């Protein structure tokens, strides 16, 4: 069939010369088929065959009889074309991706279109050339380094490079300037804050058979009955997923409380105040003076912004049998099996363990300091970094005016649209978007007569409607799997997550670990903990100078008697024809001793001579 | 006025007293056919395949 | 009584080609009668053009991570390297540089990356140069013009590879010269005479023996640059994770060839040999089967990204503790006596 020399004289043609480089449909003695035809030399035919085959079964060459000509068949164009669109824009820019301008205007596209240029990805329509201009972020990345942004004014569209990060610039030589490097060290310095969150749990969902893919029919069972266990599978799993769940906030509340020890002398309501530090927006309750719920400001404010939260999915199945609104998407799923189960621990004791973690580190024993007060544990922190320790005592207000400064500017940047809130959404609407693709699931037809079991069975006999029955049942048994396959894809990043947020918080707040460029950004003095819907949010201080001071310096001197001397976390100036020693993040000048630098009993022909330095 | 008619789908748009009062041929332009697949008048920043 | 200092390379894994696959285009047909079908079974394929869009939006992510993570805390001088003497106190590391001056633009791969970027073909730009050939005329036996015009694409990164190698030659320079942002501001020399004096040896030797760390430095990188004309273990994983991606591919593409109990495996022969009223029970069977098998492929993509977001993780990890600090972890960032 459709190969032969047997011809039909029912619908009869006329023979045409054989076209190259258009995609047409030939009809070449008895084979079919679209294509395009490319003229070749071979010498590989002999006389019984005139077709030219692929491994696979697919014609790839071909030689006719009238010419005695070969020939060459290749496929068709066939593709898609990217479209960004904006908010409330009026037309998206097109992109043909590989494509030349000249292609697409001429064999595919046949509007006049006034604005198309040649890209390093393809064509663009409906833009403008300004790889000239860069941009910190966008919202459309095509790739590449490659942006499209949106201006209101031509073409509002704008085709420009993306360049998300930078480095700072400091005007200053490279060369050794007689043996001395110029370096910029700063001289006035404040606290920043930097805030974090974490994802700790996940929504712990449960699917029923018995009311998914048969809701309550008998028919219906009597076939989903022969499959076996297909369905207790899906069961186990979901309980295996949230018994993960639950040894994981297990071992997150007791990474919270774990040898954290407190006065019982402190439920006083007005033990919240140390070393003028306002600590009132992160403590609640501590004690027996409240009631059942007690949370911080700061966790109240970020729970009155997320409605699905764990008491949410409660109240929302509450009003479900009583009849004020039974219109919302969340009792509909109830009553096909798909139901939403709190966690073991709630959003409350959780917040008490913060609490508790927190008061930790200001009161003592100060279970979370190692013994060390918070203006002495802070101090040490800040003197880390290569201060001197005479700044530090000499200006201690400054240190709470800016931790509180900071606290509240944390605390304001909740009213804005943050990342943090930002994910603590997206992850509900992820979750919501899934449970209602896996609900839409239950109307689609799978090739069947209809999408519903009751306009199945009562419209024909049992021996007609198995057949339709079982497609739909196969239909839902592939949805749940890829449900279930999607959850454990998913439940594995959870517990990547939770893992990385409890060594966080054992080793950045409840200890100090020495890892740098591990807790903040290399300049973290200290981080707090709080509770977030579904997860945690930390805290960060951070380091900030803010004014600098060019200064020549020398790593190292070379004394008198073939000695060397070099610093330990600082610099060697040159003050009034003396030298004395500095700081590498403050300029307070200090001389030299012998628990400043380090000795050597050699010095290089590197190190500046100075003989003397008589500091022995 | 007169215009021919044809088999084709559309997007229509119903206010709470349930008249007719947005349509969308989704086989106009690249806007109708983002809007048929986002099912939404409005559909948000991105690029579509 | 002697000692010397020697080198090791190691690989990790931080990003995967993202793969787009067309549902209409690939598992009913290219024609327009089997649409009708189609459309019978639902949003099925909507799921499927998710899968692919949040493991692509992982991967970004996990790429911009790599890029805070190595561009975080540098700070440069503006008369940066602009034909500038790459040796600091003889040690030549102009292998492991590329340019980052003024001029010398569209260019920032180092010598050292061009030996590897060399020996593979499926790089990032390789996909770009061997897309746009299959318009003008590309071989007649390319697999990959074949694949897109089956709906099967390879889209590029949003960071390309000379960004990326910038990024990363902006952080060799930083312990370089002043000031040393990479080392808390020590300079190499001394930064490595404090990293060796942990181990126990003394600094009268270390005074003295300075050109024998810089020729054993040297030599290092000689060899390290000289490996790579053989096959060592870094190059085996690069090569082998372009290997697996190249066979999932043809394996998703060979299935259009299955009969899946149907008469034939092309619905050009089917629309030609039978009538609609018994058209669509043949059509069904290979409806399915490649319904399946996009499924499983789904399936095994949703379970690599998570190993490759762990190997991911592990290099940042590994960047923000091992280069950019020096963290008091033994045996973490190599086989113990670490200096570099
Ligand atoms: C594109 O159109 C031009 C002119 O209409 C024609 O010469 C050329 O062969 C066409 N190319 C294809 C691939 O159809
Ligand atoms: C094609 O080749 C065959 C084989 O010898 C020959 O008989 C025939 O005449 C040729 N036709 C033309 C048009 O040259
Ligand atoms: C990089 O520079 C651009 C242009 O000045 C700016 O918009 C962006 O915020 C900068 N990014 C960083 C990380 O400094
Ligand atoms: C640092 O800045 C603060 C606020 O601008 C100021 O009160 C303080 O006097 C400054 N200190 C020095 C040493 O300049
Ligand atoms: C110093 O002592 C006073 C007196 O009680 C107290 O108010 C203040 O908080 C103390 N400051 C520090 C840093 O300990």
């Amino acid at each position: 069939i459709n190969s032969g020399t047997t011809c039909s004289n029912d619908l009869l043609y006329s023979n045409t010369e054989i076209s190259t480089g258009v995609c047409v449909n030939y009809d070449l003695y008895g084979i079919t088929g679209q294509g395009i035809f490319k003229e070749v030399s071979a010498a590989y035919y002999n006389n019984w065959q005139n077709l030219l085959y692929d491994s696979n079964g697919n014609i790839i060459g071909f030689k006719d009889f009238l010419t005695n000509k070969t020939y060459t068949i290749l496929p068709c164009y066939s593709g898609r074309v990217s479209a960004a669109f904006y908010q409330n824009s009026s037309s998206p820019a097109l992109l043909y991706r590989n494509l030349k301008c000249s292609y697409v205007l001429n064999n595919i596209s046949f509007i006049s279109q006034p604005f198309y240029f040649d890209s390093y990805l393809g064509c663009v329509l409906n833009a403008v050339n300004l790889t000239s201009y860069s941009v910190s972020s966008c919202d459309l990345r095509m790739g590449s380094g490659f942006c499209i942004d949106y201006a209101l004014p031509s073409s509002p569209y704008r085709f420009v490079t993306f360049e998300p990060f930078n480095v700072s610039f400091v005007n200053d030589s490279v060369e050794t300037v007689g043996g001395l490097f110029e370096i910029q060290i700063p001289t006035n310095f404040t606290i920043a804050g930097h805030e974090e969150f974490i994802q700790t749990s996940s929504p712990k969902v449960t699917i029923d058979c018995s009311a998914f893919v048969c809701s309550n029919y008998a028919a219906c069972h009597d076939l989903l009955s022969e499959y076996g266990t297909f369905c207790d599978n899906i069961n186990s799993i979901l309980n295996e997923v949230n018994d993960l769940l639950d040894i994981t906030q297990l071992q997150v509340a007791n990474a919270l409380m774990q040898g954290v020890t407190l006065s019982s002398n402190l439920n006083t309501n007005l033990h919240s105040d140390v070393d003028n530090i306002d600590f009132k927006s992160l403590l609640g309750c501590l004690g027996s003076q409240c009631g059942s719920s007690s949370r911080s400001p700061l966790e109240d404010l970020l729970f009155n912004k997320v409605k699905l939260s764990d008491v949410g999915f409660v109240e929302a199945y509450n009003n479900c049998t009583g009849g004020s609104e039974i219109r919302d998407l969340l009792c509909v799923q109830s009553f096909n099996g798909i139901k939403v189960l709190p966690p073991i621990l709630s959003e409350t004791q959780i917040s008490g363990y913060t609490t508790a973690a927190t008061v930790a580190a200001m009161f003592p024993p100060w279970s979370a300091a190692a013994g060390v007060p918070f203006p002495l544990n802070v101090q040490y922190r800040i003197n880390g970094l290569g201060v001197t320790m005479d700044v530090l005592n000499k200006n201690q207000k400054l240190i709470a005016n800016a931790f509180n400064k900071a606290l509240l500017s944390i605390q304001n940047g909740f009213t804005a649209t943050p990342s943090a809130l930002a994910k603590i959404q997206s992850v509900v609407n992820a979750n919501a978007q899934a449970l209602n693709s896996l609900l839409q699931q239950l109307f689609n037809k799978f090739g069947a007569i209809s999408s519903s079991l009751q306009e199945i069975l009562s419209r024909l006999d049992p021996p007609e409607a198995q057949v339709q029955i079982d497609r739909l049942i196969n239909g839902r048994l592939t949805a749940l799997n890829a449900y279930v396959s999607q959850q454990l894809s998913d439940i594995t990043l959870i517990k990547a997550g939770a893992s990385r947020a409890i060594e966080k918080v054992n080793e950045c707040v409840k200890s100090q670990s020495p890892r740098i460029n591990f807790c903040g950004n290399g300049n973290h003095i200290l981080s707090l903990v709080q509770n977030a819907p579904y997860g945690l949010l930390f805290i960060h201080f951070s380091y900030k100078p803010t004014s600098f001071k060019t200064v020549l310096v020398s790593p190292g001197l070379c004394l008198s008697g073939d000695r060397g001397i070099a610093p330990k976390q600082g610099y060697f100036i040159k003050q009034n024809d003396s030298w004395m020693f500095t700081g590498s993040s403050y300029y307070y000048p200090e001389p030299i001793s012998d628990k400043n630098v380090v000795f050597m009993n050699s010095c290089s022909v590197n190190f500046t001579k100075a003989p003397f330095i008589y500091l022995n | 006025w007169v215009t021919p008619l044809s088999r084709r789908q559309y997007l229509l748009n119903f206010d709470e007293h349930g008249v007719i009062t947005n349509a969308v041929d989704c086989s106009s332009s690249f806007l109708s056919e983002i809007q048929c697949k986002t099912q939404s008048f409005a559909p948000n920043t991105g690029v579509y395949d």
